[PDB]
């Protein structure tokens, strides 16, 4: 029986809504996910998926979740992730998540295509959810590495990032 | 503060709000020109708000003082979470009165079981979001280093303590950051981090202030 992913007010995720991705951890290891410039990146647009070093400063870049089909968002269902921010046409692809053993999460992807990067939201071993990258069990846990002193989201199958989804 | 209570006005006169356009961290007034807080609250510009009870309504007798100097601990690491302590030098000494007063630094470390008072303006919901306008309070015991290390396996250094309840329900939360844990009139803790809010076997984690009294007094006297 399909289990809808829920936001922080118990409501199921809606592909028409925007959410910030927030840490289950708060304070010194809080810090929402945001769209940032990768170090020594040639792109004119921000192209990295980061998270802040704490949750007391800026708030997450909002994202939306595009299910491959239907109009609900279920656990273990394939989907694309896109930051939802005002941007010019050149940077639209650079709002869409894709993956570049440690593999950094970036933007530059496509949505709903065969070449797109699909993710799954699964229930976490503790509280909240983990994100899985699924090159379409053979998926890969999304976690954090430190890159030039910043928290960069990446593939790590030890210690995934436990997240919640707070509607904007 | 989840599951706390609204503090009686000006009963926590050492409590401060750090403002960057909005309330974002708590702190504690240790002398008339210095506030102690958490390093993960560092920001390039900070307004210190003293004598504050309702942070959304200017009553008239608050003191708003800009930080002149913001000193994070030199061995603070934002991903080991170790040494999460910060000092703020007021650009002008604060006026001490019934609403604005200092809290003493520890003269010993606090034994497990000691009742402490935690305070701040952070979230009051275990799940959703409900931030108060009025300062919140909670009395909670210092937990044993054994129970703290079992709740957070492999995360607790010698510079952190757990304060709260293995059972859950009462705890500090997002936005209490940098606020005081005062224990027999002594500042023993600084809200540092947690895993969820008021969840079972997941108490709040606090910088162990008694490990820093030398650094505080020496940094204050050098700056
Ligand atoms: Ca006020």
């Amino acid at each position: 029986l399909p289990k809808p992913v829920l936001d922080t007010n118990g409501k199921k995720l809606n592909p028409n809504s925007s959410y910030r991705i927030i840490s289950t951890f708060w304070g010194a290891l809080g810090g929402d996910v945001y769209l940032g410039k990768s170090p020594n990146s040639d792109a004119p647009c921000p192209d990295g998926v980061f998270r802040y070093n704490s949750d007391v400063g800026p708030s997450g870049t909002p994202v939306r979740f595009i299910p491959l089909s239907g109009a609900n968002i279920f656990e273990d269902q394939l989907l694309n992730i896109q930051f939802n921010i005002p941007t010019v046409k050149l940077c639209v692809s650079y709002t869409i998540w894709k993956v570049g053993r440690t593999m950094l999460l970036e933007t530059g992807g496509t949505i709903g295509q065969a070449d797109s990067s699909y993710f799954k939201i699964v229930k976490s071993s503790k509280f909240g959810y983990n994100l899985l990258y699924c090159p379409l069990n053979f998926c890969a846990k999304v976690g954090v590495v430190i890159q030039n002193g910043k928290r960069r989201l990446a593939l790590v199958n030890e210690n995934p990032l436990d997240v919640l989804f707070q509607e904007v | 503060i989840v599951g706390g209570y609204t503090c009686a006005a000006n009963s926590i006169p050492y409590q401060v709000s750090l403002n960057s356009g909005s309330h974002f961290c708590g702190g504690s007034l240790i002398n008339s020109q210095w506030v102690v807080s958490a390093a993960h609250c560092y920001k390039s510009r900070i307004q210190v708000r003293l004598g504050e009870h309702n942070i959304d309504v200017l009553e008239g007798n608050e003191q708003f003082i800009n930080a002149a100097k913001i000193i994070t601990h030199p061995n603070f690491n934002g991903n080991t979470l170790d040494n999460d302590i910060m000092l703020i030098k007021l650009s002008s000494p604060a006026t001490l009165n019934s609403r604005v007063a200092t809290v003493s630094l520890p003269r010993s470390c606090a034994a497990a079981g000691t009742e402490c008072l935690i305070s701040g303006w952070g979230n009051t919901k275990s799940s959703g979001s409900s931030y108060p306008s009025l300062l919140q309070c909670l009395k909670a015991p210092v937990l044993s280093d054994s129970s703290c290390k079992s709740s957070y396996p492999g995360q607790i250094t010698g510079n952190m303590i757990c304060v709260g309840f293995l059972e859950g329900g009462k705890d500090s939360c997002q936005g209490d950051s940098g606020g005081p844990v005062v224990c027999n009139g002594q500042l023993q803790g600084i809200v540092s981090w947690g895993y969820g809010c008021a969840q079972k076997n997941k108490p709040g984690v606090y910088t162990k202030v008694c490990n820093y009294v030398n650094w505080i007094q020496q940094t204050i006297a050098a700056n």
